[PDB]
RNA sequence: UGGAGGUAAAGCUACUGAAUGUAUGAUGGCGCCACCUAGGCGUACUGAAUACAAUUAAACUCUGAAUGCCAUUUAUUUUA
RNA sequence: CGGUCGCCUCCUAAAAGGUAACGGAGGCGUACAAAGGUACCUUCAGUACGGUUGGAAAUCGUAUGUAGAGUGUAAUGGUGUAAGGGUGCUUGACUGUGAGACAUACAGGUCGAACAGGUGAGAAAUCAGGUCAUAGUGAUCCGGUGGUCCAGUAUGGAAUGG
RNA sequence: UUUGGUGCCCAUGUCGCUGUGGAAACACCUGGUUCCAUUUCGAACCCAGCAGUUAAGCACAGUGGAGCCGAAUGUAGCUGUUUCAGUGAGAAUAGGAAAGCACCAAGC
């Protein structure tokens, strides 16, 4: 009836509409979207609406789509955060079941300083 | 008026300490809830009492 | 999906007059049952 | 003679509900007042704007009341609480 | 399945050819078999209905999904929330062996199959055949419910000309008149 | 005797006809037409009447059109019943006629017989009716 | 200066009812046949739906004020 | 004489609110251990086409359609990724509270941030002190029932009270 | 600047029609042996890979067809005082309209 993207879309608008109607402490955003080739993440910050960090495979230069680049995209993410001085985020995926490459991103993330 | 009131009391003390509704018609089978009880201080199952 | 009881196999079928085993799958009898009138005995087609 | 008359059936009214607009735009507000009263949602909520059990919309934190329209051919209304963001 | 390889070649080249289809992948394909056998008999003779679906279980490897109804109907005797008819959905190598064994051993079994065509095509490029009987499929021993029915058998394609979904059945060789 | 099938509402309140012209202000299907110049409650009674003297005085050939319609219905206390004990019954139709809306209009006969036409439609109204024509 | 609203007005292809004419017309009534049931050719005429043109409403609204109301800003006045 | 007497929805009610009449229309004295809570997934009715039983209308496939569908109910308002449907786990359908407001003659009613205790869902953020919201209800006195860190008419009990 | 992602917006952002495109990316796609899944279907979700692919989607140019928006003049209702001064709608129209504002990653 649609694609596999607009679902996404979908699902993304839900989760976007929840968190901004919940987030009383105006934590950072650590937005994931994983496409069929690679999976990217950026910190967006709903008060001001910009992006304070980002991460992709395409930006660590790697063969993504596997758990194994997942781990290294969690730590720079993490690692950026960090030195940006945040450690108060909330954590959503770009429409898809939390599991697999967004677990193990977001899981990377955790051991790296992060409270979420 | 109707009474479809019912009386849950705790099973360890033995104390009534909620009230609620329940349709003896419809639902046949006698509650086994479980809430927090002021006595012992945690939560605790609690049974329909008469 | 899969934990069935009923299993697909792979059987061979025959038929008469045209061998023309045609394997299909199928949750039968492993063995070559023989059908009578199968798409090339028909006058239909050919 | 009066011949008698018949009766009528409906001379019955319901109490009326308080509902509406309480705080005007502009004004003052601290966390907990009520800015709108309302069966269903007749003004959607904001930033520093709750909901209650009634569709009622209350403050959760001081600063002036805010009202934005929005939606489709701007039928939408929105209120919100912006701080008093006096911030020296 | 070889006939899923003799599918993948011969009907790429040839459709391909016979338009000018500028990519392989622009010749239509085929996507789902959907099978419908309902009845409203679950409103009083409950029985029946279990029995319908191993039948129907049995002849395509997909256990059955039975169906409700979204109305209630009283001349019908329905209503809401009952299960009258169950639908079976066969996708990757199990719809293509259920395809190759309908055509090859189910369809020219029957009384007379005679067929009708160019008139069935919902002019979204779909297909739907109704079986008549049910006791003609091979997968069915001679014990079955106390009333026989027949089949929905239903096809679906990736392009949307119903002209095109006639030019794959050509190329497929289903069987009918002059289509 | 025009009258609505069916309405939603036995007893509305009524509808006032002080005011100017909201629609039916000007010939649209005829070409010459007869205004009102104080708004009244006119009935289907004397619509039924006005249209029976039309049909009478047109021709074989004549057209006419009816723009009104008794859309509203009013009550009627019985009489001998002192006020109270809820609002009476629905008697009569009455189309609200406000100053400038074109009651009927005629075509498809020559001058004479129409403005006579329209003249007699107008004695069985109680409105001061008038002639006007239709912009080329 | 800002706001809430849905009245007056207006509109009904923006809904719910009521409702006029023209054109195409489901539909029936009415026939005349064949056929005992599948139907067919015209319909003094009823009238779905569509298009055009025109209407009505406290409990109709795709719209839509003024006044009034609340708050604030400035000026003045009174200790209510 | 007939009719009515409490509470809820719409109009009259004149675009803040309020506003009466033996003015015009209706309902209620409930329903849900799921129709509550949470997490996840999902989105009309109708109509067109194509198809055995099967028929105007049961179910299937596809398209169209922007709400005429659903939201237990009388209306009103709201709500089409929602507040509608399904699934999994549960019982916050908690305890002690409660700054601040509304409306009100009073008595009563309504919303509620936030704190402590111990839970449920969820990876977490968060949500949960009954349901999309407004009717589903009756003061005091009197007596009965359970618990109880209070009293017990000289003292110890009991009776009888709190 | 362009591509890809996303927030704000909520049709002058739509629906549709005609063409062009891919370097990188976006996508279809290749398989279900692993984590995970179907009230049944690897359709979807989830895996691991880019063989093929520019139909799609997606992105560009044209398209005033449908939908949407809509000036000025005039008028209806209003406030006063007049029996005239402001306020000024709805409908209709000329007409506009093939979105716009920011952030991030890459060759630029
Ligand atoms: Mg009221
Ligand atoms: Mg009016
Ligand atoms: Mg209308
Ligand atoms: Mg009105
Ligand atoms: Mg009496
Ligand atoms: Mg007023
Ligand atoms: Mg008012
Ligand atoms: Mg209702
Ligand atoms: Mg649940
Ligand atoms: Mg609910
Ligand atoms: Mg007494
Ligand atoms: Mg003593
Ligand atoms: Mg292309
Ligand atoms: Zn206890
Ligand atoms: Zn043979």
């Amino acid at each position: 009836m649609k694609t596999r993207t607009e679902q996404r879309r979908l699902r993304h608008k839900r989760i976007v509409k929840k968190i901004r109607a919940t987030n009383h402490d105006n934590r950072v955003v650590l937005m994931v979207i994983k496409s069929l080739n690679h999976i990217s993440v950026q910190a967006w910050d709903f008060s001001q609406n910009i992006v304070l960090a980002s991460s992709s495979s395409l930006a660590l230069k790697l063969k993504n789509g596997n758990k194994d680049n997942a781990k290294l995209v969690g730590q720079d993410i993490a690692d950026k955060l960090v030195k940006l001085k945040l450690t108060n985020v909330v954590f959503d995926t770009g429409g898809s079941k939390y599991h697999g490459r967004i677990a193990a991103l977001a899981e990377a993330a955790r051991e790296r300083g992060l409270n979420f | 008026a109707v009474k479809r009131s019912t009386r849950l009391g705790c099973n360890d003390c033995r104390e009534i300490n909620y009230l609620t509704f329940k349709n003896v018609k419809k639902n046949p089978e006698k509650l086994a809830l479980n809430k927090f009880c002021s006595r012992c201080r945690k939560v605790v199952v609690h049974k329909e009492v008469k | 999906k899969k934990d069935f009881h009923f299993p697909s196999q792979s059987v061979s079928f025959k038929c008469a007059s045209c061998s023309n085993s045609f394997t299909i799958e199928s949750t039968l009898k492993q063995k070559e049952i023989t059908i009578d009138i199968c798409g090339k005995c028909h006058p239909f087609y050919i | 003679s009066k011949k008698g008359v018949g009766s009528t059936k409906n001379g019955r009214d319901s109490h009326a509900k308080r509902l509406g607009a309480k705080k005007a735009d502009g004004q003052m507000i601290r966390t907990g007042q009520i800015i709108y009263r309302q069966r269903g949602t007749r003004v959607y909520p904001g930033v520093n704007v709750g909901l209650g059990s009634d569709d009622t919309l209350f403050a959760l934190s001081d600063g002036l009341v805010k009202y934005q329209k929005f939606g489709p051919k701007q039928g939408k209304t929105r209120v919100s609480v912006v701080k008093h963001k006096l911030d020296a | 399945n070889n006939l899923k390889a003799h599918y993948q070649k011969t009907i790429a080249k040839e459709l391909q050819k016979s338009f000018a289809f500028s990519s392989i992948m622009q010749v239509p394909r085929l996507e789902k078999i959907v099978i419908n056998m309902g009845v409203g008999d679950a409103i009083r003779d409950s029985k029946f209905l279990e029995s319908a679906l191993n039948e129907l279980h049995l002849i395509s490897g997909q256990k059955p999904v039975a169906t409700k109804a979204k109305n209630a109907i009283s001349t019908y005797k329905l209503r809401a929330g009952q299960l009258i008819g169950c639908k079976v959905t066969l996708r990757g190598e199990r719809m293509w062996a259920f395809l190759e064994k309908l055509i090859y051993v189910a369809l020219p079994r029957v009384r007379d199959f005679r067929g009708l065509s160019l008139k069935s095509f919902d002019g979204r490029g779909n297909y739907t055949i109704g079986i008549k009987e049910q006791i003609i499929f091979p997968e069915i021993v001679y014990d079955d419910i106390k009333r026989i029915r027949g089949f929905d058998v239903t096809l679906v394609t990736s392009t949307n000309k119903d002209s095109e979904a006639l030019a794959l059945l050509r190329a497929l060789n289903l069987p009918l008149v002059k289509g | 005797m025009l009258q609505p099938k069916r309405t939603k509402y036995r007893k509305p309140h009524n509808v006032s006809y002080e005011g100017k012209a909201k629609g039916n202000s000007y010939v649209a299907f005829g070409e010459y037409g007869l205004v009102a110049t104080k708004g009244n409650w006119i009935d289907a009674r004397a619509i039924e009447s006005a249209r029976i003297a039309i049909s009478k005085c047109l021709g074989k050939t004549g057209k006419m059109w009816i723009r009104i319609f008794p859309h509203m219905s009013k009550t009627k206390k019985p009489l001998e019943v002192r006020m109270g004990s809820g609002k009476g019954n629905p008697e009569f139709w009455v189309a609200v006629v406000k100053q400038g809306t074109v009651m009927f209009e005629v075509a498809n006969i020559p001058e004479s017989q129409m403005i006579k036409a329209l003249t007699r439609a107008g004695h069985k109204l109680p409105v001061t009716w008038k002639i006007l024509k239709r912009e080329e």
